[PDB]
């Protein structure tokens, strides 16, 4: 998908 | 003074979490994209379903306007950006040089020039006539969230999950300013004020930011919703009351006044988090859209 709609841990 | 925003539509079509929704500067036309792979484009006041422009190999977290409203720029986890005719729905340009994922995007108020943050740590400096890479600066030592240009073009602010927040200069690249706050939380988006003199910034521990960028002095703090995990835009609503818009990860929008920082709105209907807002550039329209369980995009309107 894409960076920014999987967020950072 | 309070808002009365109210629910008007629901966009569906994306078949995978939404990342952004931006609203034409000639306020004709809604550009979202998408962990899809795909830029949709919706009318701006009813929200019928204009088109789908398509081409990047990964999903696409950003998509941004060109000031006469006839380009788009996306950025991609396929590393390249791609600059779009809108009308005939051809990719003009691939901008590459990225090392990994493109997370951010936008022109300057010329758009003679793209701004990008990326996972590969850099902001990039793209001529939108050729393509080719201007700049590149080594801003940050983390994944870049946010770029932005100023009224003129002449800086650019960006934002880094290493808590920075810095301010170069568009035409040498220099690192002019580093904003930072008592605590050292990852700073998930940042942009300037439609007058230039500030800039909002969010980090993730629940909290929005207004900087006066020049003295370095942070002047309002919104709180109250839900930022931990994503990189969730925020804007400057101007056209009826001076309101802040934010996502949330709580899956509502949240809307304060500016000045005295209190919520005067909470926006409920999205199944997941809201990633992204926008504000239509003449009317009172607000555009939220949500992740992966949501998969929506949707209108809202007010009196004020």
């Amino acid at each position: 998908g894409a960076a920014r709609s999987e967020g950072f841990s | 003074v309070k808002p009365n925003y109210a629910l008007k539509f629901t966009l569906a079509g994306h078949t995978k979490a939404v990342s952004s929704v931006k609203f034409s500067p000639n306020g004709e036309w809604l550009a979202s994209s998408s962990a899809d792979k795909l830029i949709k484009i919706w009318g701006a006041y009813d929200g019928k379903f204009e088109k789908t422009i398509s081409g990047h190999k990964l999903g696409i977290s950003d998509v941004a306007w060109s000031s006469d409203s006839n380009l788009l720029v996306s950025a991609s986890d396929d590393k390249t950006l791609k600059i779009w005719d809108v009308s005939s729905g051809k990719c003009l340009k691939t901008l590459k040089g990225h090392s990994n994922y493109v997370f951010c995007c936008n022109f300057n108020p010329q758009s003679n020039l793209i701004v990008s943050g990326s996972f590969d740590e850099s902001v990039r400096i793209w001529d939108v006539k050729t393509g080719k890479c201007l700049k590149t600066l080594p801003a940050h030592s983390d994944p870049v969230s946010a770029v932005h240009f100023n009224r003129d073009g002449s800086l650019i602010v960006s934002s880094s999950y290493d808590g920075l927040c810095r301010i170069w200069d568009t035409a040498s690249g220099q690192c002019l300013k580093t904003l930072i706050d008592d605590d050292n939380p990852p700073v998930s988006f940042v942009k300037f004020s439609p007058n230039g003199k500030y800039i909002l910034a969010a980090t993730l521990d629940n909290t929005l930011k207004l900087w006066d960028y020049s003295k370095g002095k942070c002047l309002k703090t919104y709180t109250g919703h839900k930022n931990e995990k994503y990189c969730i835009f925020a804007n400057f609503s101007v056209t009826g009351g001076k309101w802040i818009v934010s996502g949330s990860e709580d899956n509502l929008v949240y809307i304060w006044n500016l000045q005295t920082k209190e919520i005067v709105q909470k926006l409920q209907g999205h199944t997941d988090v809201v990633i992204s807002t926008a504000c239509h550039p003449t009317e009172n329209i607000i555009a939220s859209a949500a992740l992966e369980n949501d998969k929506t995009i949707k209108l809202w309107k007010s009196d004020c």
